[PDB]
Formats: C-alpha cells, structure tokens, sequence
C-alpha cells in the first residue's frame, strides 16, 4: 500500500511521469502514465493560417518523427481539398516516411541499449545503430530537403525530384542498412526472447501484458480507408486518471468504439504479418523486424519511382470550408492522424492531431498494472513513446 | 593595404580546349575547372550563372559538360549562386561541387562552411571554390539601360559584354562592337557593391580573372591547398595553358593598382556609412 | 567536462541533429561527461520515501559545466519555468540551443487554447529569463554547427565563438531581419546564401535580392546568421 | 510655430490624413505658420540667374520649429539622403510623420529593380540616419491622432507626447510586435482592440486572441502603438 | 490603495424590464442601458458579447433590441469585444456607438480614443462606455473543462454560470444548480489577468457588477458626465429601480474588499514579473 | 537662348522638376517635365507575394487616389483568374472609386485656388472642398473602410456589406455634395472661362495646347474592353528627354501606338460627353465638371444597390501562371492600368502599373511649349500631376 511516482521517466522522447498505486510487495495496481509537458498548441495555433504552413509547422511536433506529422497534415489537407498527388511524387512520400522509420527504430533501440545491450557490446551497437540512422537519414534529406522538418513534404505531393544519381544513392546505401538490420536483428531479437535485462534481471512472463485492441491502416505508409474516423473520439485525462493525476496530463485521450487501442510496430505486425504476441517483449520484437519490412519496401519504391516524373499536383488549394480532411500515417510509434477545415482561399479553418503515442499513454497506464514497479518503465519504453509529439 | 589576400601562386593561364576559348570570357578557366572536374570525377556538380535570350541570369545546379559550356561568359548582373548550394547536395545529390562567385559569394561560401547553421551536410562537400575577380554589379535593369540605351544595343542582340582599358564594351552577334567609358556605368552599380574590400576573390581555391593578362588570357590565383592540388592536375593534364604573370604584360602591377583602388574607394564608403549611423559588416 | 541537455518546450530536434553527428557522437560523449539528458541517461536519480510515498525523481545535477538548453520557456507552466532557472543555477555555461531556446522560434506562434493545458499560451526563449552565454540559431542547426560549438567551447576558441556570444543577447528573429539590417541598408548584394540556409526554404532569390515568405518563416534566424553582410568576423578570412 | 511638412519617399496619405481635419485645416492652419510643404505653398522660392540659366528653386526654409517629415529615405537618392538632413538641420522638432517615417512600413519592402531607377533597392525609416523628436505610426496616422499631436505640441503637452517621443526611438514595426511583446510574455487579455486598429486588416481575434496574416502586415506600428498591455501611461486614467 | 477610481455616486440598481430580468445576469444593467439607448436614439449600435449552443464567445454589433436580449448573461470566457469597434463605425455606420467591456477592455477603449492612431473617426463616435466588474477571465476551453470536467454538466445545457459566496455556479437547463469552489477555478484562468489593477471598470462611464448587490441587482459606479446624464434619463423614464449603495446588502465593503484584494494580489505579481525581467505595462 | 529649371514644382502632389530651353523672350522652345522621385518600386517587390497583398501594396502608391490602384489591381487579378465579383460587390467598388475622386477634384481646386480664387474668397472657397472632400471621404471610409487606403477592394469583389443605414447616409450626403458642387461649379467655370488669374495675369489663349490623343474606357469606372492593352508600350525617358535630363527620370513613357495620350477628366469628357476643348484651362473645367458626374453617378448607384447582396465571389484566387490580367480604371487623374500574372497557388508572377500621371508627364513636357515659361507650372498644375502614382 505505496504510491510510487517516477519523475521523469527517461530515454524516450519528451516529458512524463509514472504514477502508480502498488500494493505491499510492490506490484502496480492502479497504473497512470501521462505527459506532463506544456501544450504548444499547434492545432490551435494553426487556425487561420495558409494550409502550406501546415507541414511547416506540425513538422515542429516532434524533431524524431517530424516526417510523420508533414506527411499527415498534407494527407488531409489534400483529402479536404480532393487534392490528388501523382504517381511518384506519393512514391517520394512514403519513401520519405520509410526514412524517417528507418533512423527512428535503431534510435530507439539505442535509447534502451542500457537495459538489453551488456556493457561491453555497447559501442559496437551504438555504432551499428548510427550506420543505420546515418543511412535513414540521408533518405530523408535526399527526398525530403531536410531530415530533421522536411520541407519538400507539401500539399500536392513533394516539391522536388531526385535524380537517377541520387536514387542509385538511396538503394546502394539501403542494401548497406539492409545488411546492417540482418546484423542488428540477429543480435538483438535473441536478447528480447530471453526476457532478460542485461543485469541479468529476468522479466516477468506476463509483462505488459494488456486487452485493448490495436489500430494499423497500412504497413509503411497510411490509409485512410482502413479507419472510420467517426468511431475515434478523444475523451479528457479526467476520465482515465484520478482527478488529482488527471490535472496534470497533457494529452487528450484517444478512443475507437469508446475503447482504448494501442498503435505502432506490433498494430502493424498484427495487421498485417500474422504476430499475436502480447506483453512489452513482443513490441521490441515487431520493432526489431520492422526494420527489415521498411528497407525492403524503400528499395521496392526505388525500383518504382520515375526520377523524371511530377512530383507535385497542380490543383489549387482550395477547400469548401466544411470537409473534416482526414490524413492517417503510420508513424514510427504508430497511426498518426491530422485533421483539417479548408476555407476557398486555401487558410486552415480547423485543425486537429491525435498522435501515435497519444494513443499509447493511457495503454502504457494499464499496461504498467500487475507487475513489479521496477518494471514499469521498461513497460513505458517498450511503448517507444514520443511526448512532444503525443502533446504537440 | 594589403592587395591580394592570400595566395601560393599567381599565373597568367588559358584553356587548352579550342571550344572553352571560343565560349569563354576570358582564359576560359572557370569552366576549363569545372570541365576537367566533371570529366576527371573530381566534380560531380558545378554553380554556374546561366542566362536566357536576354541576359537575364539564372543560378543553376550544372552536371553536363555542355551546360558548363552554355554558362561560360561574364553575365554583368546579379546571379545569386550560393542559393543553390543546399540543392545541389540535396535533390541533385553532388557530394563533390564546384561552387563559382563574385568575392562576395566567395566570402558567403566561405562563412556558411565555418558557420553552417543552416548548411547542414553543405561544407564536407565543396570539392572546388573558384572566385572570380569583381570590381562592381548590376541589376539587371540597370545594365539594360547601360546596353540599350547607353549603347544602343538590343539585349537579344548582346553575344558578349566586357570591361577594360577604361570602357564598357558590348559585342554584338551582328558584328558591332560598342564601348562607353566606365564613368557612364557607374551610376547603375549595385550601391552595396560600395563596402565591397574584395577585388581578387581573396578566400577562394582558385581567384581568376581578366586584368593583368593579355586578351585571351586570365590572371589566376592559387590560394589554397584544394585549389593547388586541383590546379596542378589540369596542368599535368594538359587542360591549361600556363605562363608566369612576370613574363606576361600588363602583369600583376596592373591588378595590385585596382585592387587597392577598390579597397581604398570602399573603405572611405565603409567609414562614410558608420559616420551617418549606417550599419557595415563587422 | 560535464554537459547537460535540457529539454524545455523543444521537439528533441536539437537533439537529434546533435545525434546526426552518427558515430562521432561516441567521440563526442567520450571527449566530455554526459551528466544529464532525460533522453538519454538515467541522471540525476535520487528517490525519496516517505510513510505513504515513494517518489523517484530524475534531477537536473549541480556542476554542470555546459548547458544545452533546448526549447522555448513556457510561462503559464510551473516546471518548465523552474527548469529555466535550474538550468542556469546549475551550469557554468548556457547554450540555447536552437531557435526555440534562442529566439522562440515556433513557439513564437503559440497562443493557447489547446487540451488539455488551454491556458498554456505564453512562450519565450530561455534569454527573456536567464543569462544565455552562446544562442546556436535554426531549428535545428546542423550537426556540424553543434560539433563545432562544441569543439570551440572545450578548447576555449573564443574567437569562434563569438558571433554566438553575441547572438545570446539577441531574443528575437525574423526574416524580415535580411530586409532590415541588410536590404533595406544598402548592404545586399545578392549572394542569395540566405536563400540557401532557410529550413523552410521560405527565402526566394527574386531579381537578385531575397523575397521573405513571411508565412512560411518561422522565426529561426538561420538566414540572419548567414548573411555575410551582418557578421563577418576576420577569422572566416583564414583558407588553407 | 512654423511647421513644415517634408515629403521624403512617401505617398502624401499622411498628408491627406491632415486634410482630412477637413474645415478644421483652417484652424489649425491659422494656428501655425506653414513656412514650407511642396504640396501647398510655393516655398521657399529662390531665384539665381546665370547668362545661361535661371534656376528657380523651392528651398527647404531654415528656423523651422515642427517638421512633420513624411516618407522613409531612399539611401540610392541623393536629393532624398539630403532632404532628411536638411530637415533635422532646419527643424527643432522632428515628427516621424506615418510608418514610412516612422518604421519604414510599405517601403520595408522594397528590393529595387524597377525603372527608372532600378538602383533605387534600399529605404529607411528617418530615424535611421537623423535623431527624431517624435514619431507617429500607423499608415496613415489617423487626422485624430495628428489633431492631438499637432495640439500637445503647441501646448506643451509633453506628458501626452511621452509615448511619441518614445517610438521615435524606435525604427522597427511589425505586427509580430503582439506576439514577442504581449502574447509571448502572458500580457495578452484579448481585447481585440489592436485587432481594430489595423489599416490592412491583418489581425484577426481568433479564440480571444490574435492572429496576425504576416503578409498582409505593412510594419505600420499602429497595434503595437494601441495594446494596453505595452503603453498604458496614467494620462489615459483620466476622464470626465 | 485607492479601491474604485472616480465615480460621481455608487448604487445597486436593477432593469424594470421585466423581460430583461428573466435574460440578464444581475440587474441587467447592460441590456437596460443599451434597449434604452436604442429604443431613443441614443444610441444606434451596441457592442455586445454573444454566445453559441456551446458557450462559445463573438463579439457583435448589435442594432436591436433582440440582439441585446440574446445577448444578456455573463459569458466566463475572453471575448474580444474591442475587435468589433472599428467595423462598427465603418460599414455599420453607427455614430452613436454603445461599448460593453471587462476593466481591461473598457481600458484599451480610453487608450485608443486618447491615442487614436489605427482609429479614424471612430473616438466621436463613443456614445456610452459600459464596464463590467471583473475578478479574472477564462480560454474557453479552460471553462470548459471547469463546467464539463468539474461540474459535470454539458456546456449545451448550461443556461446560465455566475460566480459569488466563493463559488463557481452552473445552472443547467434541467434545473440542476451546481457549485464548486473557486480555488478549483483558478489553475484555468487567463494568467495574463493576473497583472489586471481594474477590478470595477475604473474608466468607463457606467461601471456595474453583481458583488456588494443582492441576487437580481446590480452594484453600479456612475463615473463620467455622459454616464451620468444617460443613467439620469434612464431615471427619469422609469427604465431603473434605484436604491441607495448604504441601504443594500453585503454593501460597498464588499466591492472595496474584493477591488482591494484583486490589486494587492496583482500588484505583487507586476513585482515578480518585474523582478524576473518579464514585461509589465507602464 | 536660356534654360530655366523651376524646381520642385509646387501645388501638386510629389516631387518633379521643369527643365525648359526658352528663347529670348521667355517662350518656352523645348519642354521636360519629370519626376525625381525615387522609385519605391512596387512593381518589382509585388513580385512572389500573394495576390491579397496587391490591392494593400499599391494603395500606398498614393494617399490621394489609392483607391484607384486597389481598384486596378483587383481588376487585373480578377482578370487573370476569371474570377467575376458579384453584382454588388461591383457596384459598391465603383463607388468607392467615385467617393475617392469626389474628394480628389475638390483637393486639386484647393491646391490651384491661390492661383484662381481671390484671396478675400479663400477661406469660404476652402470650406466648401473640405465639405465635399468630408463627404467624398466618408464614402470611401463606409465602403473601403479606410478612406486612405481602403483594405476593403479585394480579389473578388469587396469584403464588406453596408447597411441600408449607412446606403441611406451616403445618398443624403451625396445630394448635399450636389447642392455644394453646384456652387462650386458656378464659382468656378466662369474663372476658368476668364483665362485671369486671381493677380490680373491674362493667360495665353493657346496655353496647353497640344496634338496627342486621349485614353479613357470608361465615364466614372472602367473597361478593360475598351482598350487594345497590345498597343500600349512603355518607353524610356531617353526617348522623350535629352540624355542629362532622362538619366534624372524616374516614370516610363507611355504609347498608344507608338503615340504620347493624355488621360483624366478631360480626355473623360472628350470620349464620353462631346468635350472638344484643347488646352489647360478645358482641363480644369472638364474636372470641375465632372464633379457633377461622380455624384450622380454614386446616388444612381446606391438607388441599384442591394445592400443584402454578396459583394465576394466565392471563386479561389487561382490563375495559370501565364495570362496578363489587366485591370483598368479612370483614377481622378485618368486611365490607370495594373497588369499581373498570377500562378495556381494564388501569387504575383508578374506585375506593371501604367499610372494615369505616368501618361501625362511626357504630355506636359510638350504642353508647356508655345507659352512663357512664367506660365509652364499653370499648365502642369491643370492635368493635376500625381507623381508618387506616377513612379511608383
Ligand atoms: C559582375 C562581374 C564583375 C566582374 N569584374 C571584373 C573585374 O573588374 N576585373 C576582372 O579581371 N574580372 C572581372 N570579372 C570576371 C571576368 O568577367 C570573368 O568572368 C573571369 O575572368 C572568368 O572568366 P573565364 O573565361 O575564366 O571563365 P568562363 O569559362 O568564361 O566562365 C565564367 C564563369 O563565371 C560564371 N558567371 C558568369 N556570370 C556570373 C555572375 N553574374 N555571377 C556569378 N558568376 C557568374 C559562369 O557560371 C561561368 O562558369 C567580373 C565578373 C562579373 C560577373
Ligand atoms: C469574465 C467575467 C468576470 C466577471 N467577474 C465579475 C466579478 O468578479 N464581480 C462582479 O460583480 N461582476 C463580474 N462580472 C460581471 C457580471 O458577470 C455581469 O456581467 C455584470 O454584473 C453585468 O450584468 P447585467 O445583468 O447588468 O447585464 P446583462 O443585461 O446581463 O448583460 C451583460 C452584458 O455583458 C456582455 N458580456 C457577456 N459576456 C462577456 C464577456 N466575456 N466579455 C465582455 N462582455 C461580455 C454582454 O454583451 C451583455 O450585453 C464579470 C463578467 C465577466 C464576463
Ligand atoms: N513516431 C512517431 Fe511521433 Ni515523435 C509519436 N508518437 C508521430 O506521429
Ligand atoms: N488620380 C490619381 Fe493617381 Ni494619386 C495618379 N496619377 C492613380 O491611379
Ligand atoms: S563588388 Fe563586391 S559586393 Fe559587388 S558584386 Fe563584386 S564582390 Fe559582390
Ligand atoms: S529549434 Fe527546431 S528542431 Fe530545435 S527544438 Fe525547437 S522546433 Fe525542434
Ligand atoms: S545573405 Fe546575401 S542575398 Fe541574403 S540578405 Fe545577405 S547579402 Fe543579401
Ligand atoms: S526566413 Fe527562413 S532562415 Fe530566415 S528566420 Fe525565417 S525560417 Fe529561419
Ligand atoms: S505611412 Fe502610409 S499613408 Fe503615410 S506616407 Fe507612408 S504609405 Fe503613405
Ligand atoms: S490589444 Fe494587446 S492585449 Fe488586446 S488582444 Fe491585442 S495584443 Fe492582446
Ligand atoms: S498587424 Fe496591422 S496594425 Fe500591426 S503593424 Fe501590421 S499592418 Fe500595422
Ligand atoms: S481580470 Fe483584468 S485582464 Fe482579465 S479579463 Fe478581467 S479586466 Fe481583463
Ligand atoms: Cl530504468
Ligand atoms: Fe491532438
Ligand atoms: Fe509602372
Ligand atoms: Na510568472
Ligand atoms: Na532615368
């Protein structure tokens, strides 16, 4: 009968805090994980500003997943406006999204590195890691202008064409990182089946084990057809935590059918690649192979993409001032949604952001429930949460 | 006052290609560098100012022998070059690019690479700085009204303009060659060009120019390192044709007399302008 | 050394981008100590308990020697004006990295209203608050800016550093600061470096000169540092 | 009091915003001695006749005590860089009549180019190149504004002209000035009222507070120059 | 410090309309003086706060009487009713404007008509300056998270909010009445309104509130002479039900204890402010 | 044999100079009238913004006709986009450009009035302009809502209704500017029919005279249609001045067919209503005639105007990048023109400004040949030279 609180938890993205009720052998009984960064207010400060700085802006949410928020704020602004993007500047796109993920997931495998990775593989794995993210990295910059907030993301496709150089570019060096992830799964997916802190500390069997549902529209990319936004409700922090936690939270809370559900690499794996593993081992497990899954489609894009071909739309932005534009991404951490209003002289009338570990908080506060609280943050992480862009 | 920055070497050099001279302002340098580097795989992307039907520039990405070729000539107006850098090592994907300018663009290249804030992955790969020699710039509408109405020549009709001895001189394609002394230019300059202390392209690889050599030829400064090494492997190529600038007239006495000319004119505008409150670099 | 990276209303873009230095990052928290990061390192834990209580908290250390603060101050938020001051207590020096912490940059745009902290509204650069000793513009700067920075701070380059000593008194940018300070002063000549150094490409080299698409500008003050007609420091001279 | 209205690189709307005290110019008029205005008066008239030439020459008039200057200085214009000096030298009291003068406002935007002049690129609020007494934003200030201006100077009102002798001080105006000043720093209540004092209608009050359309903004300064929250001086307390 | 500014008489008053009696938030002061004003020519437009389903804020130029009654009740969120005042002297062409505002709005009024630079013939146009009292103001999502999260009830069934005894106060369209203490108000306000030195509209020419009156009354500060000569002929015309500020109840000592208590606390706040470097309004 | 330079020129708007070669008794043989104003060059910096920023932009042309620039703009936006503003959002802009002239005549007879009206007539003559200019301005201030500079001339028509109240002012203002224009008429023509200044001056009967052509497409607003816009060529001022004076120029010089025209009231009254007069003093009458024209004109249109009708069309801000949009309109000083290419995205591609003084400066060059140079400026001030509109 303790409260434990943890402030701040660490290596993840962002600013939260684990609050949690335990009982006298210290497992969690009541789990509350929740954003306590300030609000910068992006959707709201978005209002009455051109949709071009849409992706300029949202970009800002997050400068880990910047790709995923440029890519969803012009997916529905192109949806408000019936804004078609041709063939290869789509392909540009989601190559740029691949990018992104694809220096995201080693990152993150670099952030818990101190919990799975023993001391003396270490530098050998960060440098793996950065092989990787350097290459990742360089698809975003190539195709996207900047890897950190890429302004060739723009409503009507991406602004600028590669050339048959750079493309030979992205695929020599994506069959490099394709080697490189072969190296990293095959040293790190043994690790997480072993259930095993590097400490030697095993892990319970059932750890972060929870019963929500999982959203996933597509397995590199996004669509918006695979989700029925009307059955997504985002409710307040007071009707998940206690009155006294749910003051604190900064975060909306994200519904499908008035239920919880959980998004990122295992939503996509279970989609879409048959894995039914629970608990928090599994979600470092669908990450580890989504790297693989990334690569292949990135050098699968490459062999599609016309370098010649337009890559942005010649459609005005015009919208009719009433159409809830709907942009889904599937983000490194998850299903990123935008949404937007567009008035007939191209200006943002509304616009609204449920982000992937939005999503993810309040199952990480379930989630975190019925084992030891030593483990709870090794729950959080599993979740890869990313708090500037859950709060934005 | 000192003339020329620093340096290694200075020579009168020249193309080697028949067709550089014949495209080229002066010894056709600038694009004998760019055209070796490209053909050699010691460039895989040059800046050049590009010009339409008339005159207007263009800064542009080159990666073509033939687009060197179409760039080669003075352009006597502003063509902002360093805009381009980041593309070129972006969507272009030049991990070797050769950058060309005025000493101002010189010294813009020159401060992005110390200071890249916002050059991120630009100064590793600069493979070749060459500047050229600038004593003044234009707007574009203010070398038209030198061309057309100064010296009654259509900007269509424009194949060349040059300065030296004195005058402005454009060359028509129908055969005309028209001067005006360099007096009647002077009140169409580009009024920034006034706190400019950098005639020779002072902190580029390679400096070159026409004043100090013989028509046809270019006074060539080798400054650092990169440009050395670059420099020597065209000569060693047979791409230049190479003479001391001792044994060559006007020589060098000709470009130390202008140099400080303009240093000497633009260091007075630089103390006029901090004596009425006006900002200067600093 | 001890270095320290602060994280206020930023998106961790700085820190990526200093993460974007790949595997010379290990040179780089080889060559100092990496005493906090919330991001990266389990620093400072202290855990308290009391009879009802266990609270474990994950402190900003004492002694820092270099602070790398990222991100704006939020001033309707308690902790985020606390770590502001914190920062400053703690660290012998105070970079605001990036133009958030620097210039406020676009958290310039914030104005509230948003769940579920809708009185969050108000938000400035670390400098409207605490001494900054170095600003490092642009969102982000680039790894090679940071390396640099770095480099120049443990070897004591005070020369380098100086354009960004005197950035530190500067809480504001704009684009409008080319028109300004350089355009509107007869001072452009048109190299269009600024052109190339925006994020957001919101600069367009038109007839020679810089057209601002102030919409598009948010405020990084990447384009102002690069311009050579504001600051051209003697050391920028040196080529080899 | 002799008054003069210099018309530097402005489009005489500040002017016109005087005429349009309407039949109350005569008061005004009558009040003051206008001693020089190209627009009005045929002042001050000088004639020098050589055996090849007569030049006839309206001369800025020496012993001026109140120059309302109008327009920003053109730094490419000789005759314009002479004007504003010959001014300040003939003046006791210079006014930054408008933005133009004041700030720059619409001429912040100038890059040249265009015949014929293309050297004409770069403009100057007065206060740039010579010291001003007071200035008044806005594009242009309202004929209320200036009445009262006018008046407190006449009177010696200097209470009611501290706020104008204040932004003589300052050269630089933009409707940023909100966000970095009220909005930014939690001063921002959401009266609208800078809203309301737009000429382009830049500002809109969107959630109880405001946004502002940057590229509809001319720098005019007449918001920044309205917000409670910057300038309250005890004198607008005072009522009937 | 002083606790009310100028006024000429303090009193508590109530509409005889009883039609605005059943709309209005207190005495209905506001919607009596403008139908008045209205219904006489005295005035021609009035500025008024409305609200939506949701309780969601415009400011409006009102012309009628309807308008006026629609928009009677205290709306606890920011409505910039300032933002309206150019356009209705312009194509709503009113020369005889009425203004409602909170203190700090009836401020930024005296300043623009003092200062009226952005403010072309709009000062002469002022007909009659209403304040209302004012504590703090609220983002409308901040009350709305007070009314749905912390009272429980729909903002669409919110028929009117009220604040005194130190509670918040929903009424629900459904009859519900609930309260909560105001502390648990506080995190939501408007923190700009924590340098606010006006608690009684100090500078308006009628300023009314509900603290000091009782239920169905208001406490109303007669400041300038067109305050006076409007409130007097609304006397006359029998459009008030007048009595004495000493024969009601809690009284002036009410208004002065919270007018006090709002600079003091505020005070203190433009000294921390000050004190850490931020901005304050001088 | 003597050149005689008056300069500045005084009682008109802006900053000119008159350069004359006179012969021994003073005639003038060679004329230049120029401005020397520096060039804000509007043109050049419109180009790249958006196209809502031209109507404010080049407002500040002129703080005594801008309206007439927003005029022209909207016009040439609207033009180049196809957009057509709705009915009364047309009527109400062809008002606000009346209110804007019907200030501008009266401010012109005001500023020539120590030349015309006898010094014991000034005050009572200048009480009479600031009364129609007060009523002209409050039109311009209900309609554009600003009386200088009016942000209400927009793309696509005008963004403001008016009331029936303030339509219902305007009329009664309107008809007491008639009661105050027929007394200024009256007091007026028979001076100018006089040929004497208010000093005894008689002035040359041929005074102004000259050969050119005249432009005007419409009476009170404007016609595109009325002008072939491919025979209008703008030349240098070396093609009108000697090299040393040209170099000082700042205008371009105006052809219709290769020919100088003059614009304003005059060259108005010529097309429209059989005004054959030549010279200067049928300028100022036509003006002072005209004045009668705007307002009845303004009173016919507020009896057609529906104060309930949209006066914004709903059609997006969206051109192709290649066509000219022209947009004309009869400033107080005549046929002004503003020219633009608009891309899809709404912004300025291209962008010209013919201003009517730009016509009329080279006109007066030739005009004040013929006469004594003691009588050039009389001639200048009759085509109410505005020189700020003129360089822009
Ligand atoms: C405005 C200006 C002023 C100059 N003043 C002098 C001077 O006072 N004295 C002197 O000795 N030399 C001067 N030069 C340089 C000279 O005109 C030749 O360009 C130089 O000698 C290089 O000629 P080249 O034959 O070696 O190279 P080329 O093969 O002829 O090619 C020249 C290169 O310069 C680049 N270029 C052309 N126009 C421009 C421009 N406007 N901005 C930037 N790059 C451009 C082209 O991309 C091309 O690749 C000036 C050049 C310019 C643009
Ligand atoms: C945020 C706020 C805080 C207040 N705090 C206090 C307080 O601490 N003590 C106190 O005695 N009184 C306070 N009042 C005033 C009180 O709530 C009543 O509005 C006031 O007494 C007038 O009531 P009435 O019956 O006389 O007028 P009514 O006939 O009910 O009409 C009220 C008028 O107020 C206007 N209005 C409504 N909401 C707003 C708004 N958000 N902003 C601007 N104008 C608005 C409407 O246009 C309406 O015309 C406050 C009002 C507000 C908006
Ligand atoms: N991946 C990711 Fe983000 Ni920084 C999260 N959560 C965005 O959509
Ligand atoms: N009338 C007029 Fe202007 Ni000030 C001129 N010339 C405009 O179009
Ligand atoms: S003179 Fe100087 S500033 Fe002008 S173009 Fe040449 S190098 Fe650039
Ligand atoms: S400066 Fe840019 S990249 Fe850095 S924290 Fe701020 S928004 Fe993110
Ligand atoms: S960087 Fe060059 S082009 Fe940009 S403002 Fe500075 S001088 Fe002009
Ligand atoms: S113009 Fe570009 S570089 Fe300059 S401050 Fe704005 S976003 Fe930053
Ligand atoms: S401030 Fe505005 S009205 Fe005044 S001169 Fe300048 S442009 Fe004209
Ligand atoms: S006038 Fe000042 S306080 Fe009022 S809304 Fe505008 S910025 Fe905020
Ligand atoms: S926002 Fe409006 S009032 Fe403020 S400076 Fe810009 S144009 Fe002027
Ligand atoms: S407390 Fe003051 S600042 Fe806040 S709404 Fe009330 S009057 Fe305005
Ligand atoms: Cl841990
Ligand atoms: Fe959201
Ligand atoms: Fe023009
Ligand atoms: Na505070
Ligand atoms: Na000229």
């Amino acid at each position: 009968g303790k409260i434990v609180e943890i402030h701040p938890t660490t290596r993840h993205e962002g600013h939260t805090k684990l609050v949690l009720k335990v009982d006298d052998e210290g497992i969690v009984e009541k789990g509350a994980y929740l954003s306590v960064t300030p609000v910068r207010g992006f959707e709201k400060f978005l209002v009455g500003k051109p949709a071009e700085f849409a992706p300029i802006a949202v970009s800002r949410f997050c400068g880990i997943c910047p790709v995923a928020h440029a890519t969803s704020a012009v997916e529905a602004i192109e949806d408000a406006c019936d804004i078609t993007p041709p063939k290869d500047g789509l392909l540009l796109r989601e190559l740029c999204g691949i990018g992104n993920k694809m220096h995201s997931h080693p990152l993150h495998q670099f952030l818990i590195s101190p919990d799975y990775v023993p001391k003396d593989d270490s530098n050998e794995f960060i440098k793996r890691v950065q092989a990787m993210r350097r290459i990742g990295q360089y698809i975003v910059d190539a195709v996207g202008g900047e890897a950190i907030h890429s302004p060739n993301i723009k409503v009507g496709g991406m602004a600028k064409q590669i050339t048959e150089s750079t493309k030979a570019k992205m695929y020599y060096k994506c069959k490099e990182y394709e080697k490189l992830a072969k190296e990293q799964l095959e040293y790190l997916i043994p690790i997480f089946e072993s259930r095993t802190l590097n400490d030697g500390t095993e892990l319970p069997e059932k750890l972060g084990y929870h019963d929500f549902g999982y959203i996933a529209t597509h397995p590199t990319y996004g669509d918006r057809t695979k989700i029925d936004q009307d059955k997504v409700v985002e409710y307040t922090p007071f009707d998940v935590y206690d009155k006294d936690v749910a003051i604190q939270s900064s975060t909306t809370v994200p519904t499908y059918n008035g239920r919880l559900m959980e998004v990122g690499p295992r939503a996509r794996f279970s989609k879409f690649f048959d894995f039914k593993e629970k608990g928090a081992m599994a979600l470092h497990i669908a990450r580890a192979y989504e790297i693989s899954v990334l690569v292949k489609r990135a050098m699968e894009i490459l062999d599609e993409l016309n370098v010649n071909g337009k890559t942005m739309s010649d459609e005005p932005i015009v919208g009719d001032g009433e159409k809830l534009g709907l942009g889904v991404h599937e983000a490194a951490r998850g299903h990123n949604t935008h949404q937007a209003v567009i008035d007939k002289d191209g200006n943002i009338v509304y616009y609204n952001a449920i982000v992937a570990t939005t999503w993810n908080i309040p199952v990480i506060s379930k989630a975190v429930e019925g084992t030891h609280y030593k483990f709870a943050e090794h729950i959080v992480r599993a979740y890869d949460p990313c708090i500037s862009c859950a709060t934005h | 006052m000192d003339p020329f920055g620093k340096y290694k070497t200075v020579v009168s050099a020249r193309a080697a290609d028949k067709t550089i001279l014949k495209k080229c302002q002066d010894g056709g340098i600038v694009s004998a560098a760019y055209i070796y580097g490209l053909e050699n795989g010691l460039l895989d992307g040059v800046i050049v100012a590009d010009k339409d039907d008339k005159l207007q520039t263009t800064p542009k990405v080159a990666t073509t022998v033939d687009e060197v070729l179409e760039a080669a000539g003075t352009k006597y107006t502003v063509c902002p070059t360093i805009s381009v850098i980041k593309s070129a090592v972006r969507e272009y994907g030049c991990e070797k690019l050769g950058v060309v300018g005025t000493p101002c663009q010189i010294i813009a290249t020159r401060k992005l690479m110390k200071y890249p804030i916002g050059f991120r992955h630009v100064p590793d790969k600069l493979a070749l700085i060459v500047g050229i020699f600038c004593m003044e710039n234009f707007p574009y509408n203010g070398m038209k009204t030198i061309i057309e109405e100064h010296c009654g020549i259509k900007m269509e009709d424009v194949a060349k303009t040059d300065i030296g001895k004195g005058k402005f001189w454009v060359y028509s394609k129908w055969g005309d060659v028209k001067s005006i002394k360099l007096k009647e230019t002077h009140p169409y300059e580009q009024q920034s060009c006034h706190v400019c202390m950098d005639y020779t392209a002072e902190l580029a690889d390679i400096s070159t120019g026409s004043v100090g050599s013989p028509d046809g030829w270019s006074t060539v400064f080798i400054r650092t390192a990169q440009g050395e090494e670059f420099f020597n492997k065209m000569v060693e190529a047979g791409a230049l044709e190479v003479k001391p600038i001792e044994e060559v007239k006007p020589g060098l006495g000709l470009v130390e007399k202008l140099s400080l000319t303009k240093k000497e004119k633009n260091a007075k505008e630089i103390e006029h302008r901090k004596e009425i409150g006006l900002p200067v670099p600093y | 050394v001890k270095i320290a990276h602060i994280h206020l209303c930023g998106c961790t873009g700085c820190l990526i981008s200093l993460a974007d230095t790949y595997e010379q990052l290990l040179d780089i928290l080889n060559s100092v100590e990496l005493v906090y990061a919330l991001t990266l390192v389990d620093e400072k834990t202290e855990i308290r308990e009391t009879d009802d209580k266990i609270l474990i908290e994950r402190e900003i250390p004492d002694d820092i020697d270099i602070a790398l603060v990222e991100g704006s101050v939020c001033l309707e938020d308690e902790h985020s004006m606390k770590d502001v001051f914190d920062a400053r207590r703690k660290s012998k020096i105070v970079v605001a990295l990036g133009a958030c912490a620097a210039t406020g940059g676009i958290t310039r745009f914030c104005r509230g209203g948003q769940m579920s902290k809708p009185v969050h509204s108000s938000f400035v650069p670390i400098g409207d608050l605490i001494k900054v000793d170095l600003a490092l513009p642009g969102c982000p700067p680039s790894p090679e800016a940071l390396v640099n920075l770095i480099t120049a701070a443990l070897n004591g380059d005070t020369e380098y550093l100086e354009i960004y000593a005197e950035l530190a008194k500067k809480t504001e940018a704009c684009g409008c600061d080319l028109l300004v300070n350089v355009i509107n002063k007869s001072l452009c000549m048109g190299c269009g470096s600024c052109a190339a150094s925006c994020p957001t490409r919101a600069i367009e080299m038109i007839d020679g000169k810089p057209n601002v698409l102030k919409e598009l500008c948010i405020k990084c003050g990447a384009c102002s540092l690069q311009c050579p007609r504001i600051r051209f420091p003697k050391l920028i001279e040196e080529i080899e």
